[PDB]
């Protein structure tokens, strides 16, 4: 599957439409997110447009500066920017999702285009762990609230960017692995501490390490713990 | 032929009810729906739970799979078919396929975990007959029953016959897949039962004295016995050891004959659905009829026992399906 | 003696009406093998003549032996107005379960593509909508009493309760509103259909239960409405002179009408016996 | 089919009192695990009201 | 469904459901027929000029009227089970060869049986009798007696004036199975050539009586 986005550039204050083109699955059958990266910070959930377009989720700060459509037929997604602010300048992000029972939302995201101008909280104690190849390495996290809903399901991601790329889905619900992720990744807590652990340690594995709940949509990432060598 | 009769006559020491004839009987077992499935064009022909107990695939007389979310009622996947007419439907043990056959002479496999939807994994062509039951051993291998009086083990990877099980003189109707999954079982409308043995792809026992056509089959959970229902409107249980039959479970009352058998999880309930429009629950042990399981407006096609056993699921031919519990 | 055995008919009919009313609503509501489009608009109909009973019947009982008024003019305006709702959604639904069996056994192969959940909702709305707002806007406008001021108080003192009273051209308007195109459509309906199932019916023989079925509908349908209807259109111009007891009567062939359409287009199919 | 008839009469078999036996152990063993022959509490399962 | 995933999964289950609405919608407004006849029979010439594998499906249109037509393929000869598929379809559509005059009895069996079936009663039977002309030469030509296969072919009367005593005879023999049983379903006979285009119409057309007639029945007006 792909998802190839065009767009951005260098644009003076209070002025963009990003596209995203899938080629490799079926799009109108997932469900699409914009999310952001600023170079100073970590990533930002922005917008989320279901299947069907029922439902629409906007980002708290942003709201009627941002507006989003797809386009089956094409199977395109549209995030039209409205008086783009300084804070507006970070990489984006076309995430695909997906949900049904047993499904991994989050899977797959696009490589991104560069763009220069009541929520619950998550902190990652930590910013940066130094380790060693081949001994385990552990993440922790935590919520601002019980994050196990009455489904017996904690609606927690972690995903990991490796450097020069797009981030890539390594945990949900911190009892599944991804796709096609390494078997050395693991997940636990108990509703409000979180810990990913990898048993072994590959030259791959570096990267930053980044922490979302899904319980609620505005959708509040973690700081991210970058996995130095 | 008349030397193993006589030993399957001698070999009965006794009959079952004498030995539970002491035994406390259960009681009037209610059990009532508590989610309804709906959604379904035509009759509902087969379904089939899954190992997480959760999901469940139905066919549909119309071309449509469809799995539920039984817990919440969700319709989780549509699958349309390449061909109206389906009898016969299977979900995988590790939930990643699903299969299906019917009036032509195919098993679909489709694959539901797909980077793409569902897409039809694997077309397994060679049966002359209609398919009437089909059922997973693993994600690889797959036993399917059709109307040409054959089963047939296949390989989904190649796509051909690895073995074909001879001997029925009438078309196979249903089967069902040992606990162990190293033999099975398959009931004909030869009006009798035939184990074969995965492995080795030959028949080992056979099993009569059932009047009318076998229309379903089950293990019991053991796995050392199974019951047969057929349109004589009685339930058979066969011992595997005994090779013979146990109990009968049939009533003066009853005359349509039997859709579907199932097992409770302890082998204690044996539900059987029935033509007349509804399922009964006997007392696998005494064949007293305890409990009856009525709501649907047209004939019981399918039944279906979860793994954990917490729940029943009953497709009939009103297109609806029921959860009792 | 004679206010008592009123009393006691009145009150039997009233009874029979909501009964079955009832039986026939629990009937389609209950059983899903009874919810498709054409028993849908039964079950509205069923509705209805349970809400005329109900809302009418008793009141118009009082009204008609007592021979007078309880309440006031609020509540006999609201009472007219419902009792002239409940008539013409009842003959609005008759009409409509006409149109679909034209529909089911004229064009036979697009029935179920064409009689759908969609129309037969439709359906339903204007059988409740058109005949609510014919009824509302005509009483409580006095559209009905406008040109006859001099006759309305006339009738207010031979009558001192409520009557239905009509003008030359209001009840011209009514009567064609609520008995003529329906009437006209449900006859010529029911011409048709006698003449292909009479038709098919030979052709069978070849190679009676419509007479006796259609002539009941068409009896029930008319023996009621017909002689109501018509005095109530030919009273105007016939300058008032229709005696009280045949108009409490014929507004007790209407009530009747709701009491025999259950029994006649539920309780006459023996799949609905069957199924009840 | 007569060598079918054959393999299939030359098998071990066991009494009929020693199946029953067997299953009425197995039924017995696993009863207390039964959500269906033993109604389960109405909190502990997930087709509730 | 409180939680956010389980409302997506809840918005994905009714995005399911309007496409289940619109698959009903498609399916309601078309009309299902089983083709039944015999290898000899033209079946497949019938099918063709209209429009392993066990079975083969053929949708044609009439006067905006959809028909689906399923003819089953390689199958055994019982048919007792999966014709319980067939319980809800608008017609049976038997297919006979009018020329073969030996397998005219099996078909005549085949008839009676798909007539008393127990699942295909209420469901009604169209005859088409194929090879008309092929019949027209066998008959004019002799060197097969008619009257051979049928003692009671001589003992009967109603091109050729022999043709059409042999086509009505075909004819009656056909329909005196359906006459001595049955009011719950009919028969509608026909005669078909080689290549003819008037099959779809006939078929429209005894469709439309049979539905018809179902309906004047079940609104009780037979
Ligand atoms: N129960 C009949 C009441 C009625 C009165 C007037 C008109 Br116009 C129609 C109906």
């Amino acid at each position: 599957v792909q998802l190839v986005e065009s767009g951005g550039g260098l644009v003076q204050p209070g002025g963009r439409k990003l596209s995203c083109s899938a080629s490799g699955f079926a799009f109108s059958s997932f469900g699409m997110h914009w999310v952001r990266q600023a170079p100073e910070k970590g990533l930002e959930w922005v917008a989320y447009i279901s299947s069907g377009s029922g439902t629409i989720y906007y980002a708290d700060t942003v709201k009627g500066r941002f507006t989003i459509s797809r386009d089956d037929p094409k199977n395109t997604l549209f995030l039209q920017m409205t008086s783009l602010r300084s804070e507006d300048t970070a990489m984006y992000y076309c995430v695909r999702s997906i949900y049904y029972y047993g499904s991994s939302p989050f899977d797959f995201w696009g490589q991104g285009t560069t763009l220069t101008v009541a929520d619950i909280v998550m902190t990652q104690a930590t910013s940066s762990v130094p380790v060693t190849p081949g001994e385990s390495v552990s993440i922790s996290c935590r919520s601002s609230k019980s994050l196990l809903h009455s489904n017996g399901n904690t609606y927690l991601y972690w995903f990991l960017q490796r450097p020069g790329q797009s981030p890539q889905l390594l945990i949900y619900r911190m009892s599944n692995l991804a796709s096609g992720v390494p078997d050395r990744f693991s997940g636990s807590g108990s509703g409000t501490a979180f810990t990913l652990t990898i048993s072994r340690l590959e030259a791959e594995d570096v990267g930053v390490y980044y922490c979302m709940q899904h319980l609620e949509y505005p959708l509040t990432f973690g700081a991210g713990t970058k996995l130095e060598l | 032929k008349n030397q193993i009769r006589d030993a399957r006559k001698a070999c009965a020491d006794a009959t079952l009810s004498q030995i539970t004839n002491n035994i406390d009987p259960v009681g009037r077992i209610q059990m009532r729906t508590r989610r309804t499935l709906r959604g379904h064009l035509a009759k509902i022909y087969a379904m089939h739970w899954g190992t997480d107990s959760r999901l469940l695939v139905s066919a549909s007389q119309d071309g449509k799979l469809i799995i539920w979310d039984s817990y919440t009622t969700n319709k989780v996947h549509a699958i349309p078919l390449r061909s109206s007419w389906v009898m016969t439907c299977a979900y995988a043990p590790s939930g990643n396929y699903v299969a299906c056959g019917g009036l032509d002479n195919i098993c679909s496999i489709y694959n539901l975990k797909t980077r793409e939807n569902v897409r039809v994994s694997r077309e397994l062509a060679g049966h002359t007959g209609y398919l009437s039951c089909c059922r997973f051993l693993d994600d690889n291998q797959i036993v399917t029953s059709s109307g040409d009086t054959t089963c047939a083990l296949w390989d989904i990877e190649t796509g051909q016959q690895t073995t074909t099980f001879t001997g029925h003189t009438g078309d196979v109707m249903s089967l069902s897949l040992a606990p162990d999954t190293r033999l099975f079982v398959s009931g004909a409308c030869d009006a009798s039962a035939k184990l074969w043995d995965v492995r080795e792809g030959m028949c080992r026992q056979t099993f009569t004295g059932h009047e009318s056509d076998i229309n379903a089959i089950c293990f019991f959970p053991n796995g050392n016995a199974f019951a047969t229902g057929s349109d004589d409107a009685t339930c058979r249980l066969f011992d595997l050891r005994a090779d013979q039959e146990l109990m009968t479970y049939s009533h003066d009352n009853i005359i349509c004959g039997i859709t579907s058998v199932s097992f409770s999880k302890s082998g204690r309930l044996l539900l059987a659905g029935y033509d007349d429009f509804n399922c009964n629950v006997w007392d696998a042990l005494k064949a007293d009829r305890a409990g009856v399981l009525a709501g649907h407006d047209n004939r019981v096609s399918c039944l279906g026992v979860t793994d954990d056993g917490m729940a029943v699921a009953t497709g009939s031919w009103d297109s609806f399906l029921k959860i009792w519990n | 003696d004679v206010r008592a055995s009123l009393y006691s008919l009145m009150v039997l009919i009233i009874l029979t009406t909501l009964v079955g009313n009832l039986i026939v609503i629990v009937s389609i509501s209950h059983f899903k093998q009874l919810h498709t489009p054409t028993n849908w608009l039964i079950h509205s109909m069923a509705t209805v003549d349970f809400l005329l009973g109900c809302l009418v019947m008793p009141y118009s009982m009082v009204r008609s032996a007592e021979h007078c008024w309880y309440f006031g003019e609020v509540f006999c305006k609201i009472h007219t107005s419902t009792d002239i709702m409940l008539s013409s959604a009842s003959i609005f639904h008759l009409s409509f379960i006409s149109i679909d069996r034209y529909y089911a056994v004229c064009d036979p192969l697009r029935y179920k593509a064409k009689m759908n959940i969609l129309v037969i909702c439709v359906m339903i709305f204007i059988s409740w909508s058109v005949p609510a707002v014919f009824a509302f806007g005509m009483i409580f406008l006095e559209l009905n009493f406008k040109g006859a001021e001099e006759i309305y108080y006339k009738h207010v003192h031979c009558r001192g309760g409520c009557s239905v009273f009509f003008s030359k051209i209001s009840g011209v308007l009514t009567f064609m509103t609520s008995f003529y195109i329906p009437g006209s459509i449900m006859l010529c309906v029911y011409y048709r259909i006698y003449l292909i199932a009479k038709e098919q019916a030979r052709l069978i023989s070849d190679a009676r239960k419509a007479v006796k079925t259609l002539g009941i509908v068409m009896g029930v349908f008319l023996i009621c409405w017909c002689p109501f209807f018509i005095c109530t259109v030919m009273d105007p111009f016939l300058h008032y002179i229709i005696p009280p007891t045949l108009n409490d009567v014929l507004i007790w062939f209407g009530y009747l009408n709701s009491t025999f359409n259950p029994m006649v287009y539920a309780f006459f199919y023996p799949w609905f016996r069957k199924a009840l | 089919l007569v060598e079918q008839l054959k393999m299939e009469a030359n098998i071990d078999r066991i009494k009929v009192s020693k199946a029953a036996a067997d299953l009425m152990a197995y039924c017995e063993a696993h009863a207390k695990e039964d959500p269906l022959l033993t109604p389960v509490p109405a909190s502990e399962n997930p087709f509730r009201e | 469904t409180l939680s956010a995933e389980d409302k997506a999964a809840v918005e994905r289950s009714k995005m399911i459901e309007k496409q289940l609405q619109k698959d009903k919608q498609v399916y309601r407004a078309t009309h299902r027929l089983l083709l039944l006849g015999a290898d000899n029979s033209g079946k497949s010439t019938i099918v063709k000029q209209m429009r392993t594998s066990g079975i083969f499906e053929t949708k044609f249109q009439v006067d905006k009227v959809n028909f689906h037509m399923f003819d089953v393929g390689a199958q055994r000869d019982e048919r007792r089970k999966w014709i319980q598929c067939f319980n809800d379809v608008t017609a049976i559509i038997f297919v006979v060869d009018s020329s073969d005059y030996n397998r005219l009895q099996e078909a005549l069996n085949d008839f009676k049986s798909i007539w008393n079936n127990r699942w295909l009663r209420t469901i009604s039977v169209i005859l088409f009798l194929n090879k008309q002309d092929l019949l027209a030469e066998k008959v004019l030509a002799g060197k097969s007696k008619i009257e051979d296969y049928f003692p009671e072919f001589a003992r009967y009367t109603t091109e050729d004036p022999r043709v059409t005593r042999a086509k009505y005879f075909i004819r009656d023999e056909f329909l005196r199975i359906s006459t001595a049983s049955g009011g719950r379903h009919y028969c509608y006979p026909h005669f078909t050539c080689s290549v003819d285009t008037e099959n779809a119409r006939r078929i429209f057309n005894d469709c439309r009586d049979i539905i018809q007639r179902m309906h004047l029945r079940q609104y009780e007006l037979l």
